[PDB]
């Protein structure tokens, strides 16, 4: 009957650095609290159980504390294998609800993205199908949104959005959008953009190309 | 040691049901609670409920009171997981995990149900040139589109091999009981149109194999 509150959605981080992550449960759970860690694909496993006892194979850098109704899970010096998913849950009272979860990520420096948009291909327009492909690569931090107008007013049915995970090579993040039409209703627009907007601009990074004038 | 298996993926349709197994080796599911959390694509863990086998006693999330279904056969220490009338609410990761109050606390690798009404369809890929002020730049970006397939997976590359970076290959999503994704791909400006680039991408389910050469639109 009681919820909790995770605390950031997102940490972005250094190796070395130290960090915490905290639950308030609704309500009071007398440290009946345990703290998993979600690695990209894999399942949940036990960090730290009843607020501060460290779970089995667990290392120092690991520490639990609070009481009542605030938790805190802190990683003292960040080691490589720590970035991944957190996740809070209470075991005092059913349901034994979890936290929201946090993603801890590396952090770079901020970087715009690169963005490109792709008309519908013959191939589709003979089928009956008109797609509009945004690409919105290499960016960070990883918060974005982007926008479809045609001819000027926005649309949003019919948007396929797919993000990749943090680049293992760069750190950087990626989204695809695609605007699936008809081929009724693409002959029978001009304007076709698609307007990313992300932390690096107070303007949307926005791009498009006009049916006919080719 | 210790493990809990439970099923590979599992396909069903809107409207049916499932019973998932989670069968447990290396000790005994009366000693602890057998639980069951979803996750739905890039979301959080959702605890549906759990099971004292030893009682028989249940306790679930009022969100899955309706939809879930909790079991358990100490005779063969194992837990299920009853979903009824399945919605594409329901298409997740299911894990079954044992553990109640101390530092026994283990989980299956989870079950991924996906819910479709959709049977063995093969893609439909068609290539993606660019809006040239891009084209027009330093280097320029290309792709494919592989649409309306089901089921996963599909395998995607470029120039079969030649072009292993500058490639991102988006995670597919399943709308309308059909996947799709994308492959974005960057080369220099001075690279195409003048020389070649072609994706090509494969579903084994479909036993389709297609190849797809990036030409320029009238532009």
């Amino acid at each position: 009957d009681i919820q909790m509150t995770q605390s950031p959605a997102s940490l972005s981080a250094s190796v070395g650095e130290t960090v915490t992550i905290t639950c308030r449960a609704s309500g009071n759970i007398h440290n009946y609290l345990a703290w998993y860690q979600q690695k990209q694909g894999k399942s949940p496993q036990l960090l730290v159980y009843n607020a501060k006892t460290l779970a089995d194979g667990v290392p120092s850098r690991f520490s639990g504390s609070g009481s009542g109704t605030q938790y805190s899970l802190k990683i003292n010096s960040l080691q490589p294998e720590d970035f991944g998913s957190y996740y809070c849950q209470h075991f005092w009272s059913t349901p034994w609800t979890f936290g929201g979860g946090t993603k801890l990520e590396i952090k770079r420096a901020d970087a715009a993205p690169t963005v490109s948009i792709f008309p519908p291909s013959s191939e589709q327009l003979t089928s009956g199908g008109a797609s509009v492909v945004c690409f919105l690569n290499n960016f960070y931090p990883k918060d974005i949104n982007v926008k479809w107008k045609i001819d000027g007013s926005e649309r949003q049915n019919g948007v396929l959005n797919s993000w990749t995970d943090q680049d293992s090579k760069d750190s950087t993040y990626s989204m695809s959008s695609t605007l699936t039409l008809t081929k009724d209703e693409y002959e029978r627009h001009n304007s076709y953009t698609c307007e990313a907007t992300h932390k690096t601009s107070t303007s949307p990074i926005v791009k498009s190309f006009n049916r006919n004038e080719c | 040691e210790v493990q809990l298996q439970q099923s590979g993926a599992e396909l069903v349709k809107p409207g049916a049901s499932v019973k998932l197994s989670c069968t447990a080796s290396g000790f005994n599911i009366k000693d602890t609670y057998m639980h069951w959390v979803k996750q739905r694509p890039e979301k959080g863990l959702e605890w549906i409920g759990r099971i004292d086998p030893a009682s028989g006693n249940t306790k679930y999330d009022p969100k899955f009171q309706d939809k879930a279904t909790i079991t358990a056969d100490t005779s063969s220490n194992t837990a299920y997981l009853q979903l009824s009338s399945l919605t594409s609410e329901d298409t997740a990761v299911y894990y079954c995990a044992g553990y109640d109050y101390g530092n026994f606390d283990y989980w299956g690798q989870g079950t991924t149900l996906t819910v479709s009404s959709a049977e063995t369809t093969p893609p439909s890929v068609y290539p993606l040139a660019p809006g040239t002020a891009a084209l027009k730049s330093s280097m320029v970006t290309l792709g494919c589109l592989v649409k309306g397939y089901f089921p996963e997976p599909v395998t995607v590359t470029w120039n079969s091999g030649s072009l292993s970076s500058g490639v991102h290959t988006f995670p597919a999503v399943l709308q309308s009981d059909l996947y799709t994704l994308t492959s974005s791909v960057t080369v220099p400006s001075s690279t195409w149109p003048s020389q070649t680039v072609t994706c090509n991408v494969a579903h084994p389910a479909s036993s389709t194999k297609v190849d797809k050469k990036i030409v320029p639109r009238n532009c």
